[PDB]
C-alpha cells in the first residue's frame, strides 16, 4: 500500500515538471507578444513529450572521474523527489515531528551535485563556474534558514502540518510579508532562476542533460509548495479533504508561474551585485526581524503551543 | 517485425523533428532575419524550435552569414563537438557559395567546403519566411529517415 | 538644440526621501514593471500561422528569377 | 534482521572510516566521510536523537563538509587519483577492512567477543529503555534548556564564533 | 490567445492534485475510512500500541467502545 | 537633537534598508520591557501542565490545598480564559 | 521503515534513469590550486561559521516555553546580536567586497 502511495507522489511530480516546460514556454511566450509551442499537439501538448523522447535518443556525448560523474545526477534527482515525502497536502507521505529541519537538512546537501559535476566536467573553467555556483547557494542558504525560524516562533513547531494550525483564521503572509518578501526572493536565488540565474548567464559570456533539469524543475515547483503552506496556509476540513489539495495546488501554481512572470521581467544581476543583495541587504534585515519575531510573542503574550 | 520498425521509426522522426534545437552561427546579416524568425510574428518557438540552444544540446547548426578563412576551424569545431543526429542549414548566398563575397581573398566559398550541409536557403538575405520554410523542409527531410529500417535489414 | 537626458537634482524633503525609501524596501518599480509584462499577456499575440497564412509582400519584391516571353 | 540494525550501520561506519582513513585523494577522503557522516545520523536517529541525527545533516554535512569540499576543489585537488591505485592506501584499506570483517564475525557467531575489551553481542536494543509515554521529546526540551540553564554556554559559545570570524579574516589577510 | 495557456496548466494542476489526493485516500483506505494516526510523542505511541492489544486483531485503528464494557 | 535629525535624514535618504534593520532591531530589545502583556507569556508558560501533579500526603493542616480537582482551592486559570 | 523505503525508492528511481540515459541502442556499426581566489574561499568560510550560529538558534521555538522567559529572551537576542556585530565586523573590513 505504502509502495503505491510513493509512486502516486513520483510519477506525477515527473509528469508536472515535464509539462512546467510547456507552460513556461507558453507563458513566456504570450508575455512576449507570441505563442509558443502550439504546433505539437494541441495547444502544444504532446511538446513536453517529444522533447523528452528527442533528448534520450540523443547520442550521450571525457569524465576526470566516473563515480563522480555518475554520482551527480543521481544525487540531484534523489534528494529533489526526498523533498516532497514530508509535504502535507493535506496529509504527508512520511509524517515527520521535525519535517521543516528535514526538508533544510536535505537541501543543503543539494549543493554537492554541482559540486561533483564541477570536478567531474575535467576542465578548469567548468570547475570554477561551479564553485561560483555553490557560493550563491549556499549564501541564500543563510537568510532562507534564519527566515523559517522567524516563521516558526509563530508556529511552534518543526512540524510541517502545524503550519496549516497556524494559519486556521489568517495567512501567515499578513503578520510576515516582510520575510515573505526576502523568502521568496532567496528560493528564486537558490534555485538559480533569473534575475539569479547565473551559472546559465555567465557560461555563454541528452538523458544526462535531462536529468539534471528535471531535479531543477521539480526543486522549483517544490519550494513554490513550500511557500504556499509556509505563508498562504489553506485551511484543512478532515472529511473533505480534497477541498485543501485543490485550493492548495491552485496557490502552488500561482506561485510558480510567477517565477516564469519574474523571468520574463527583469535583467540579470551581476555576481557581485547578488552578493551584495544577500550579504548586505537581506542578512541584515533578516537577522533584525529575527530578534523582532522571538520578542513579539513573548511582548504580546501570544507564544504557540509547544504542540 | 516490419509494423514494429516502421512505427518506431515514425516515432522517433516524429519527436526529433518536433524538437529541433538550433544553434545558430549568426556570422552576419542573414543572422538578422534569423532573429526575425524567432521575433512573434513568426515565433520559430511554436513549432518547438527553441530560441537559442547551447552547443551541446543543439541538433541542427544554422549558419547565418559570411564564412571567412579566420572563422573556418571555429566553426568546424563546433560542429564536432554537436552530439548526433545533428543537421546543418545553410542560410543565405554567402553561406551557400560565397554570394557577393565569392571571389574574396579571405572567404570561404560556401559553408559546404567545411561542414555537410543538409538544407539551403538561397536569398541575400532570405526573408524571416524563407528560413522557416527551409526549417519546415528539414522537418520534412528528417521524417524520410528509415535509420531502424536500415538497421533492421543489415 | 540639445536637451539634457539625465540632469535632475532629487527632491531632499522628507516627504520624497521617505518616497525613494518606499520604493527601495517596497520593490515598487519592480512591480510596476510586473503590470507591464501581465498587460502584454493578455494581448493578442502578433503570430501568423504559417504556411497557412504569410507574411504581406508588394509587387515589388524580389524573389525567384525567371525568364519572361512575349 | 532489523533487530541488528544499529549495527549494521556501525559496521558501516568503520567501513566508511577506513575509506578516508586510508587516505586516498581527498575528493575520495570526502565522499568517505559524507558516507560516514550519514550513516551516524542513522545511528543517532535509531537512539531518540531525531534533532541530534539532523543537526549532523544540516551542520556536518551541509555545513563544514560542504566548505571542505569547496576547498579542496580549490586549492588541493582538482582531479581525484584513481581510488586505491597507491599501494600503500591499497594495502591500509585492505587491512582495516578485513580487521572489521573478523571483529563482526565473531561478534555474530559468539554474540560476544574480547577485541582488547569484551563487549556484548546480544544487541543493542537489550539496553533500551522500557517506559516512555511523556508528551515531549526529552531531547528537544533538554537541547531548549540552552537558552534557560545554559546561559554561560551561550555566552562563551557565542563569543568564540565571532572571534573565529576575527581570527580567519587575520589569517586570510596576509 | 492567453486561454490557450490554460490546458498546459491543466495538466500541471492535475499532476499536482494526484498525490496529495492519492496519500489522503489511500490513508483512509488502510486506517478503516478514518485519518490515520499521528502519534509524535511518546505518550501518542504508548496510546496506539495499547489500541493495537486492545483491539483483539492487531489493528490499532479498529476502535472498541462501551461493548466491550 | 537637530544635528540627531539631520543625521536620520541622511542614513534615510542613503541607507534606508539598515535604518530599517537598526530599528526593527531596536523595537525588539525594548518593547518587551515595555508591553504590559509580557507578564502573561511567564503565565500561561508555567500553567501548561507537562508531567503529572503528584498529590500531596494530607495531613491535616493544608487548607490552602484542594482535596479535589473541582474544591475552590488552589490555582484558577480564570484570567486565562477571559485572555 | 516507510521512510527508508521512500529513500531507497527516491535513490533506486533515480539510478535506473541514469542507467538508460546512458544505454540505449544507437545503431552505428564504426591537484594544484585552482587558479586560487581568497574571495570566494572567505564566502564558504563565513557561510559556514553564520550556519554555526543558526545551528544555535534552531532551538528558539521550544525556548519560548520555558518559564525562563527573562533569561531564554536576553540570551536569543544576545546570540542574533553577536551574529550581526559579526557581519558588521566582516563588513567595515571589506570583507563583503568582490574588487581588487
Ligand atoms: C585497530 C587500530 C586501527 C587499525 C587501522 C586499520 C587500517 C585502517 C586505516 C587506518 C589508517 C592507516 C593510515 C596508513 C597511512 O596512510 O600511512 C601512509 C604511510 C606513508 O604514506 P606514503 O607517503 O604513501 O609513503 C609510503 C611509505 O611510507 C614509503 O614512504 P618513504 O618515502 O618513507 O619510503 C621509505 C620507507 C622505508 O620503509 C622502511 O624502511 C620500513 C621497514 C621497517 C622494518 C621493521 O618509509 C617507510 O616505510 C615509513 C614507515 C617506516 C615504519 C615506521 C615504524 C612503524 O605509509 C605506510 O606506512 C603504510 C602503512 C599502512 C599500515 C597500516 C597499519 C595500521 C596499524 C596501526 C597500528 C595499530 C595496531 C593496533
Ligand atoms: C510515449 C508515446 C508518445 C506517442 C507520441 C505520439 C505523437 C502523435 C503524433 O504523431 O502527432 C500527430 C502527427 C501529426 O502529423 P505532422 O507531424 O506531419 O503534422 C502535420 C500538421 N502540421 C502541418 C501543422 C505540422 O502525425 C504524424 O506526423 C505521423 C507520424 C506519427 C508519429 C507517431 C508514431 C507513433
Ligand atoms: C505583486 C506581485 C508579486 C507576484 C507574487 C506571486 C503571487 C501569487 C500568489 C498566489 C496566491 C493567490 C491566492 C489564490 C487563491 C486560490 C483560491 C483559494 O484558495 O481561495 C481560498 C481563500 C480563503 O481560503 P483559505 O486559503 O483556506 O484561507 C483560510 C486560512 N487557512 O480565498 C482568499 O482569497
Ligand atoms: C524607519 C526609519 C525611520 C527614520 C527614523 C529612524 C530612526 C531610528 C533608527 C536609527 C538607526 C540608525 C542607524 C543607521 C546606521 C547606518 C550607518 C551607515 O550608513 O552605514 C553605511 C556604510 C556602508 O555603506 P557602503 O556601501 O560600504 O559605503 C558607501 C559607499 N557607497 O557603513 C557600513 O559599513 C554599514 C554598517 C556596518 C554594517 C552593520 C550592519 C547592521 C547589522 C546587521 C543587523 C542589523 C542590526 C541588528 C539586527
Ligand atoms: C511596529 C513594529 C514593526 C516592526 C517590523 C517592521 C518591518 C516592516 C517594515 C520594513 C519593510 C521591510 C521590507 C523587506 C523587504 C526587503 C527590502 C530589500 O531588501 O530591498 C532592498 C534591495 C536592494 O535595494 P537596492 O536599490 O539595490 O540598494 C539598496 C542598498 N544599496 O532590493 C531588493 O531586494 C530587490 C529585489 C530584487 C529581486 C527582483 C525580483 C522580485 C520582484 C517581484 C517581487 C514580488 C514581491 C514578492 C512577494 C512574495 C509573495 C510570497
Ligand atoms: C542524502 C541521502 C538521504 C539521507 C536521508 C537522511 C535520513 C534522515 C531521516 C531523519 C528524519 C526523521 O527524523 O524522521 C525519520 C524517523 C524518525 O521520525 P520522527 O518523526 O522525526 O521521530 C519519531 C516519530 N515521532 O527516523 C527513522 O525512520 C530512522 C531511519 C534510520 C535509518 C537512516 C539511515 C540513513 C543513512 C543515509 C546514508
Ligand atoms: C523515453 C523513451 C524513448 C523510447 C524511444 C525508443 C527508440 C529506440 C531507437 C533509437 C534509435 C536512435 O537512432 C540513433 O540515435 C543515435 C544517438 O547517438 C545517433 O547517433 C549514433 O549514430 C552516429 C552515426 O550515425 C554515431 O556517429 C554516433 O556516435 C551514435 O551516437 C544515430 O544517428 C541515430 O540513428
Ligand atoms: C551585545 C549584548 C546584547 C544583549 C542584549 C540583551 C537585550 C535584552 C532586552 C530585554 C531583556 C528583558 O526583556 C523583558 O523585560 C521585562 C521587564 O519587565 C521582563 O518582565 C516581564 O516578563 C516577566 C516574566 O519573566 C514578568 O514577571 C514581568 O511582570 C514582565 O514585566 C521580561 O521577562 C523580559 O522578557
Ligand atoms: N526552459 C524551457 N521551459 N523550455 C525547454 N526547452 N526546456 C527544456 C526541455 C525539456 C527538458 C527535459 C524534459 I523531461 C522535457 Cl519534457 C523538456
Ligand atoms: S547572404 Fe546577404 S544578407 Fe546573408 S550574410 Fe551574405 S550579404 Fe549578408
Amino acid at each position: 500500500m505504502f509502495m503505491i502511495n510513493i509512486l502516486m507522489l513520483i510519477i506525477p511530480i515527473l509528469l508536472a515538471v515535464a509539462f512546467l516546460t510547456l507552460v513556461e514556454r507558453k507563458v513566456l511566450g504570450y508575455m512576449q507578444l507570441r505563442k509558443g509551442p502550439n504546433v505539437v499537439g494541441p495547444y502544444g501538448l504532446l511538446q513536453p513529450i517529444a522533447d523528452a523522447i528527442k533528448l534520450f535518443i540523443k547520442e550521450p556525448l571525457a569524465t576526470s572521474s566516473a563515480s563522480m560523474f555518475i554520482l551527480a545526477p543521481i544525487m540531484a534527482l534523489g534528494l529533489a523527489l526526498t523533498m516532497w515525502i514530508p509535504l502535507p497536502m493535506p496529509y504527508p507521505l512520511i509524517n515527520m515531528n521535525l519535517g521543516v529541519l528535514f526538508m533544510l537538512a536535505m537541501s543543503s546537501l543539494a549543493v554537492y551535485s554541482i559540486l561533483w559535476s564541477g570536478w567531474a566536467s575535467n576542465s578548469k573553467y567548468a570547475l570554477i563556474g561551479a564553485l561560483r555556483a555553490v557560493a550563491q547557494t549556499i549564501s541564500y542558504e543563510v537568510t532562507l534558514a534564519i527566515i523559517l525560524l522567524s516563521v516558526l516562533l509563530m508556529s511552534g513547531s518543526f512540524t510541517l502540518s502545524t503550519l496549516i494550525t497556524t494559519q486556521e483564521q489568517m495567512w501567515l503572509i499578513l503578520p510576515a510579508w516582510p520575510l515573505a518578501m526576502m523568502w521568496f526572493i532567496s528560493t528564486l536565488a537558490e534555485t538559480n532562476r533569473a534575475p539569479f540565474d547565473l551559472t546559465e548567464g555567465e557560461s555563454e559570456l541528452a538523458g544526462p542533460f535531462a536529468l539534471f533539469f528535471m531535479a531543477e524543475y521539480a526543486n522549483i515547483i517544490m519550494m513554490n509548495i513550500f511557500t504556499a503552506i509556509l505563508f498562504l496556509g489553506t485551511s484543512h476540513n478532515p472529511h473533505m479533504p480534497e477541498l485543501y489539495t485543490i485550493n492548495f495546488t491552485i496557490k502552488s501554481l500561482l506561485l510558480t508561474m510567477s517565477f516564469l512572470w519574474i523571468r520574463a521581467s527583469y535583467p540579470r544581476f551581476r555576481y557581485d551585485q547578488l552578493m551584495h543583495l544577500l550579504w548586505k541587504n537581506f542578512l541584515p534585515l533578516t537577522l533584525a526581524l529575527c530578534m523582532w519575531h522571538v520578542s513579539l510573542p513573548i511582548l504580546t503574550s501570544g507564544i504557540p503551543p509547544q504542540t | 517485425g516490419e509494423y514494429v520498425v516502421a512505427k518506431l521509426d515514425d516515432l522517433i522522426n516524429w519527436a526529433r523533428r518536433s524538437s529541433l534545437w538550433p544553434m545558430t552561427f549568426g556570422l552576419a546579416c542573414c543572422a538578422v532575419e534569423m532573429m526575425h524568425m524567432a521575433a512573434p510574428r513568426y515565433d520559430m518557438d511554436r513549432f518547438g524550435v527553441v530560441f537559442r540552444a547551447s552547443p551541446r544540446q543543439s541538433d541542427v547548426m544554422i549558419v547565418a552569414g559570411t564564412l571567412t578563412n579566420k572563422m573556418a576551424p571555429a566553426l568546424r569545431k563546433v560542429y564536432d563537438q554537436m552530439p548526433e543526429p545533428r543537421y546543418v542549414v545553410s542560410m543565405g548566398s554567402c553561406a551557400n557559395g560565397g554570394g557577393y563575397y565569392h571571389y574574396s581573398y579571405s572567404v570561404v566559398r560556401g559553408c559546404d567546403r567545411i561542414v555537410p550541409v543538409d538544407i539551403y536557403v538561397p536569398g541575400c538575405p532570405p526573408t524571416a519566411e524563407a528560413l522557416l520554410y527551409g526549417i519546415l523542409q528539414l522537418q520534412k527531410k528528417i521524417k524520410r529517415e528509415k535509420r531502424l529500417r536500415i538497421w533492421y535489414r543489415r | 538644440t540639445y536637451k539634457y537626458v539625465n540632469l535632475r537634482e532629487p527632491s531632499m524633503d522628507m516627504k520624497s526621501v521617505t518616497d525613494r525609501a518606499a520604493q527601495t524596501l517596497l520593490w515598487t518599480e519592480l512591480i510596476r514593471g510586473l503590470g507591464m509584462t501581465l498587460s502584454y499577456l493578455f494581448r493578442e499575440p502578433a503570430t501568423i500561422n504559417y504556411p497557412f497564412e504569410k507574411g504581406p509582400l508588394s509587387p515589388r519584391f524580389r524573389g525567384e528569377h525567371a525568364l519572361r516571353r512575349y | 534482521m532489523m533487530l541488528y540494525i544499529v549495527f549494521i550501520l556501525s559496521v558501516i561506519f568503520v567501513m566508511g572510516f577506513v575509506g578516508f582513513s586510508s587516505k586516498p585523494s581527498p575528493i575520495y577522503g570526502g565522499l568517505g566521510l559524507i558516507v560516514s557522516g550519514g550513516v551516524g545520523c542513522g545511528i543517532v536517529l535509531n537512539f531518540g536523537g531525531s534533532f541530534l541525527g539532523l543537526m549532523v545533516f544540516l551542520i556536518y554535512l551541509g555545513g563544514m563538509m560542504v566548505v571542505f569540499g569547496y576547498t579542496t576543489a580549490m586549492a588541493t585537488e582538482q582531479y581525484p587519483e584513481i581510488w586505491l591505485s597507491n599501494k600503500a592506501v591499497l594495502g591500509a584499506f585492505v587491512t582495516g577492512l578485513l580487521m572489521e570483517f573478523f571483529m563482526v564475525y565473531y561478534v555474530l557467531k559468539d554474540k560476544e567477543v574480547e577485541v582488547v575489551f569484551e563487549f556484548n553481542g546480544l544487541g543493542d536494543w537489550v539496553i533500551y529503555d522500557t517506559g516512555d509515554s511523556g508528551f515531549f521529546s526529552e531531547e528537544a526540551m533538554g537541547i531548549a534548556a540552552l537558552y534557560s540553564y545554559g546561559t554561560w554556554l551561550v555566552i562563551v559559545t557565542g563569543w568564540s564564533l565571532l572571534i573565529g570570524v576575527v581570527v580567519i579574516m587575520e589569517i586570510t589577510r596576509g | 490567445m492567453w486561454f490557450e495557456v490554460l490546458p498546459g496548466i491543466a495538466v500541471m494542476g492535475v499532476c499536482l492534485f494526484i498525490p496529495g489526493m492519492a496519500t489522503a485516500r489511500i490513508h483512509r483506505f488502510s486506517n478503516g475510512g478514518k485519518e490515520k494516526r499521528v502519534a509524535h510523542y511518546p505518550y501518542q505511541w504508548y496510546l496506539m500500541e495499547r489500541d493495537r492489544r486492545v483491539s483483539g486483531v492487531n489493528r490499532s485503528y479498529v476502535s472498541k467502545g462501551l461493548e466491550n464494557i | 537633537a537637530e544635528r540627531v535629525a539631520a543625521f536620520l535624514k541622511n542614513v534615510w535618504a542613503k541607507e534606508p534598508v539598515l535604518v530599517a534593520s537598526f530599528a526593527i532591531a531596536g523595537l525588539a530589545v525594548i518593547l518587551p520591557t515595555l508591553s504590559p502583556y509580557t507578564k502573561y507569556s511567564l503565565m500561561i508558560n508555567r500553567a501548561t501542565p507537562y508531567n503529572y501533579p503528584v498529590p500531596l500526603r494530607d495531613d491535616g493542616n493544608m487548607p490552602d490545598v484542594p482535596s479535589h480537582p473541582q474544591d475552590p482551592q488552589g490555582p484558577s486559570l480564570e484570567w486565562l480564559k477571559r485572555l | 521503515m516507510n521512510l527508508m523505503l521512500a529513500l531507497l525508492t527516491n535513490f533506486t528511481l533515480a539510478t535506473l534513469l541514469v542507467i538508460i540515459a546512458f544505454w540505449l541502442p544507437q545503431l552505428n556499426v564504426y591537484s594544484a590550486r585552482l587558479p586560487f581566489s581568497m574571495k570566494f574561499f572567505l564566502v564558504a568560510i563565513t557561510f559556514l561559521l553564520f550556519d554555526l550560529e543558526i545551528a544555535l538558534l534552531l532551538p528558539l521555538p521550544w525556548a519560548s516555553q520555558t518559564a525562563n522567559l527573562n533569561t531564554m529572551l536576553t540570551m536569543a537576542l544576545f546570540l542574533i546580536i553577536l551574529l550581526a556585530v559579526s557581519l558588521a565586523y566582516e563588513w567595515t573590513q571589506k570583507g563583503l567586497e568582490w574588487t581588487e
